RNA sequence: GAGAGUUUGAUCCUGGCUCAGGACGAACGCUGGCGGCGUGCCUAAUACAUGCAAGUCGAACGCUUCUUAAGAGGAGUGGCGGACGGGUGAGUAACACGUGGGUAACCUACCCAUCAGAGGGGGAUAACACUUGGAAACAGGUGCUAAUACCGCAUAACAGUUUAUGCCGCAUGGCAUAAGAGUGAAAGGCGCUGGUGUCGCUGAUGGAUGGACCCGCGGUGCAUUAGCUAGUUGGUGAGGUAACGGCUCACCAAGGCCACGAUGCAUAGCCGACCUGAGAGGGUGAUCGGCCACACUGGGACUGAGACACGGCCCAGACUCCUACGGGAGGCAGCAGUAGGGAAUCUUCGGCAAUGGACGAAAGUCUGACCGAGCAACGCCGCGUGAGUGAAGAAGGUUUUCGGAUCGUAAAACUCUGUUGUUAGAGAAGAACAAGGACGUUAGUAACUGAACGUCCCCUGACGGUAUCUAACCAGAAAGCCACGGCUAACUACGUGCCAGCAGCCGCGGUAAUACGUAGGUGGCAAGCGUUGUCCGGAUUUAUUGGGCGUAAAGCGAGCGCAGGCGGUUUCUUAAGUCUGAUGUGAAAGCCCCCGGCUCAACCGGGGAGGGUCAUUGGAAACU
């Protein structure tokens, strides 16, 4: 463009959008409104917990629970490791974190945290899955 | 009034002050006129740097030591030039 | 009051406003006779201008006005005069 | 955090001797682990980078943060090459002039020199070991220290004194008269890679 | 004495009594890009006997304010 | 100024996605020795138990209780303070803020300096005594009492104003002189000897300080927000204010703002600064400092130099609490702390010793400011978790091509060190002081006390027996985390069999997996390590620096054209742009440069530099 082009209409960027938005908002529980809040994790319970079937190149079954967030957004979080205690009304904590085998995972349930137990036998890699030293 | 006192400056436990020309009702570490000198009583022989010629201008005008300073004017003989000057 | 000066100064400015109050109607009445004079052309008009200048500069006194006040006044006054 | 690991299984895996004698590399000079006798792939631009780093910060035996931080003063220095002004940091760091000295046969044990205090500047205790030598700075032992067997061994076995550091056997006190020259300072490290590792 | 602000334009609105709407017409350079870019600031300014018309070149210096938009005193008419 | 992976059978180009770096008021997982310095409700401006955060003055005044007339209290009145200091950022898109100007439209207690005055009288009311009502909060009645409380009268016009001169400016006008009309004030205490010192009191001026107003320019998004304005725009008067002003009001007009973005909507405290970047820029606006705004919500004024007042008052509302049901009390966004929300942030601690602040003549009293200490690896820095000698290389683990390789000089063993640790001892600076005791010099006096200044003695530490130093003993109590298919430094065994699972992208896993789990090794870093969150970089991926539009996304179907952008040669001139000098300013702290202090560093201190599309002013005239 010419510079005339250009101060006439100036140059604007994309803006990009968080590959985890449910940690992104908070809740005002007396206004019942949404805040922006960025937060590195959130509590949530386990409104359902399972197992999803992966995308084509891939066969599992993934387990996976659906949880509402403290801030009342429900979403579906991948739950790592070998192995787990959780159960529908079990209070979990989220990080982002995207699943590429599964559709709609963007987050993970932390273990070590809250009421998820530590993966049973783990060993190498300890800090991740949450197991204390043996 | 016009005061002029001590800033305190430095680290914990280990106290500066600069002589500084401030308003009374200010912070004693915030809004300030003027620094005017130093003051480290952490030397054996307290080591004072001071602007004599500015303290004494302020004086004339009307400034009002703190306990403290004005010690220290009276060591380095400010208080004595100010009072031959108002003779 | 939670405070023992508080409620000290709550007495004492309760009692100033009184005060105060009742000196600036004063003020006010001697200005409105000596206006009322001069609209009605009365013949103690000089009586009267000498005694609301007399109760703006006593009132300038006392602090119930400001000095700028005072003077505004005084020439308004003269002005009418 | 100081490293006390084996000494050899790090030098060998620089492959260079750290300790300038080359006993670790004398017999099995493989890089430690069961896949270092067996013949190994050729290493990446990075993996060089990244191994001449290491030979330096092993080489004085410090952490990276401490010498990344060392790295970006000698960066400050207006005049020279950066690479060589790095490096005459490195020798300048005060464990190192205690070892040149010759007060301790290995930089670990003069570092332990300095850390339990033997060692005074100018006169004065000094238990850093990072503490900054100048040059003309007087380095001596504590003079209690003075009569313990392994400074004094250490003084008799140390033959060779760099042509930079003036040292005195009967005060056991040295300094520097210059700074090292590029020559003086190992040859085999080279200073450029560490150089464009750190710019990254 | 210190000197208050003075500055040239071109009268475009003498519709009111007793003032003037002047426009000073400078031009800034663009921030990003720095082309000079015309700029039009406009001012009220009180005129004494409404002399001057629309479209002159007047000065006016910056006064106390005369109303609630006056700012300005005209001085000169230098052009009809 | 570093790149790399990924479209294909393969290739070049285009293109997105992803990664390698740094940062943090972070949180979470595993782990965890110490010290220095700093930081620690980012969410609910949500609600708040308890304790403290604003008092002081007896040398303004009158009372009242005790000690053998003392000192110590007790409540009055009165003075100053309470508008500072501390907290939060809700609101605010605005002269709020930043920067630079203007005010001849301004105010200012305490502090300095100058010139004057400081005279005469008077009536009160608390307190007190009784006494009415009340559950309480608290209101009243009667009778006394003082003041530096209150009110008159006298004198003061230098204040303000008018006039007349002289000078000057930027229109209103400013300054000085003279004259003139009308009016305006005050308080005494302590102490020497009616005089007098000192602190007070009154008027005027000037200074400093603080505040106030106006103005140029600068910094968010949305036009799938285009019209907005009716005291609105201006005038004439009048009133009001410290002051200009539609600030308000009555009349007179119909003007004012807006595509150079009005108005509306949404979001937001602004800045010095901080993070990133080669830079241009992008993001942030914690701690620290400046400004602004707010104090349960909303409104209002009173006192005051100063407030429309966090810990003041009045009213209304929501909520909490007490009632004898008549009526009352309250506001942590002060310091701690509790509950609640949240991924997530601390002790209901010591002291006024230092610096600062209020009151006092001063001792001194008050100060949750501030000094310290406590808790958190939350961050940065510093030091350890030993050093030296030590085998063709012990056992055991792992692995074997069964020979042997590797863990590995590592261990063992021997010789040394105590940073730390444990034990004992010794031990700061931070303290200047004020007052008080002595003298001495100035100015003033008749003389003194006394004032200012000067020199000695005396006097005080919460931290705290803290830092630190010395000496004895012991390798003894003190290393984890993640990663190892490529990107990417780091490789083999089992177990597993598109399962269990990994994963940032490519993608691994279907019985011989360096990609899963374990093991052994190895790499990275280290009292930390890693994960997530968010910002910058890489991203030339909005390209001003620094990209494109024949076929990859991209030329409107074409023209006519208002505004706008750009523009042929040349003489003279101007100096808006442009270049350049000087001056002023761009606070302090923080970056950066020199120089110092802590054993080093972090940190602290000193001196510089920088930082503006800045204001004033002087030059140049090629280009616009
Ligand atoms: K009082
Ligand atoms: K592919
Ligand atoms: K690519
Ligand atoms: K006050
Ligand atoms: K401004
Ligand atoms: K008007
Ligand atoms: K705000
Ligand atoms: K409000
Ligand atoms: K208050
Ligand atoms: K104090
Ligand atoms: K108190
Ligand atoms: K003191
Ligand atoms: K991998
Ligand atoms: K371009
Ligand atoms: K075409
Ligand atoms: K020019
Ligand atoms: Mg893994
Ligand atoms: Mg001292
Ligand atoms: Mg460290
Ligand atoms: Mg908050
Ligand atoms: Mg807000
Ligand atoms: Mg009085
Ligand atoms: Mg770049
Ligand atoms: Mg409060
Ligand atoms: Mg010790
Ligand atoms: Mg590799
Ligand atoms: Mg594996
Ligand atoms: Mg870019
Ligand atoms: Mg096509
Ligand atoms: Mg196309």
């Amino acid at each position: 463009p010419t510079i005339n082009q250009l101060v006439r209409k100036p140059r604007k960027s994309k803006v990009e959008k968080s590959d985890s938005p449910a940690l992104n908002k908070g809740y005002n529980s007396f206004k019942k409104t949404q805040t922006n809040v960025n937060s590195p994790q959130k509590r949530g319970v386990c409104t359902r917990v399972g197992t999803m079937t992966p995308k084509k190149p891939n066969s599992a079954l993934r387990k996976y629970a659906r949880v509402r967030l403290s801030n009342l957004i429900e979403v579906t979080a991948y739950i790592p490791g070998i192995g787990h205690n959780l159960q529908e009304h079990s209070v979990v904590l989220l990080r982002g974190g995207r699943v590429k085998d599964l559709p709609g995972v963007r987050y993970h349930i932390v273990r070590g945290a809250l009421d998820t137990a530590g993966v049973n036998d783990r060993k190498q890699s300890r800090s991740k899955y949450g197991t204390k030293r043996p | 009034a016009v005061k002029i006192r001590l800033k305190r400056m430095g680290s914990k436990k280990s106290p500066f002050y600069r002589i500084v020309v401030a308003d009374s009702r200010s912070p004693r570490d915030g809004r300030f006129i003027e620094t005017v000198g130093t003051y480290n009583p952490l030397k054996d022989p307290a080591e004072v740097v001071l602007k004599e010629d500015l303290v004494l201008d302020w004086l004339s005008k009307g400034a009002q030591p703190s306990d403290t300073v004005r010690n220290i004017l009276s060591k380095e003989g400010v208080m004595k030039k100010h009072h031959e000057a108002k003779n | 009051p939670n405070i023992e000066s508080a409620i000290k100064r709550v007495r004492t400015s309760a009692n100033a406003n009184a005060k105060n109050s009742s000196q600036t109607n004063a003020m006010r009445t001697a200005i409105k006779k000596f206006e009322e004079a001069v609209a009605a052309g009365a013949d103690n008009v000089d009586a009267l201008y000498n005694e609301a200048v007399k109760a703006v500069d006593m009132a300038a006194t006392k602090g119930l006005i400001h000095k700028n006040k005072a003077n505004r006044d005084k020439i308004r006054l003269s002005k009418l005069a | 955090s100081r490293y006390t690991g084996p000494s050899w299984k790090v030098s060998r895996r620089l492959g260079i001797s750290l300790s300038g004698t080359g006993k670790e590399l004398a017999r099995r000079p493989y890089k430690p682990g069961q896949h270092g006798p067996n013949s190994r792939g050729k290493v990446s631009e990075y993996g060089m980078q990244l191994t001449e780093k290491q030979k330096l910060r092993h080489m004085y035996g410090m952490n990276e943060r401490q010498f990344r931080t060392l790295f970006i003063k000698a960066s400050k220095i207006k005049e020279g090459k950066h690479g060589v002004n790095f490096m005459v940091l490195l020798e300048q760091r005060l464990d190192n002039v205690v070892y040149r000295l010759g007060l301790a046969t290995t930089r670990r044990q003069a570092r332990q020199l300095v850390n339990h205090g033997h060692i005074t500047v100018d006169g004065k205790r000094v238990d850093i070991p990072s503490y900054h030598v100048e040059v003309g700075q007087v380095i001596g032992v504590r003079e209690k220290s003075q009569n313990i067997s392994t400074i004094k061994e250490a003084v008799e076995a140390t033959v060779g004194r760099p042509a930079f550091v003036s040292f005195d056997t009967e005060k056991l006190e040295g300094s520097f008269t210059r700074l090292p020259e590029r020559d003086e300072l190992y040859p085999e490290i080279d200073e450029a890679l560490v150089v464009e590792y750190y710019n990254q | 004495r210190n000197q208050r602000k003075v500055y040239q334009g071109r009268v475009v609105s003498d519709k009111m009594d007793k003032t003037i709407t002047v426009v000073v017409e400078t031009k800034k350079n663009h921030p990003i890009y720095g082309k000079r870019m015309k700029y039009s600031k406009k001012y009220k300014a009180h005129d004494e006997n409404n002399t001057a018309k629309v479209g002159d070149i007047v000065k006016i210096m910056e006064t106390r304010p005369l109303s609630a938009t006056k700012r300005f005193r005209l001085l000169e008419v230098v052009e009809e």
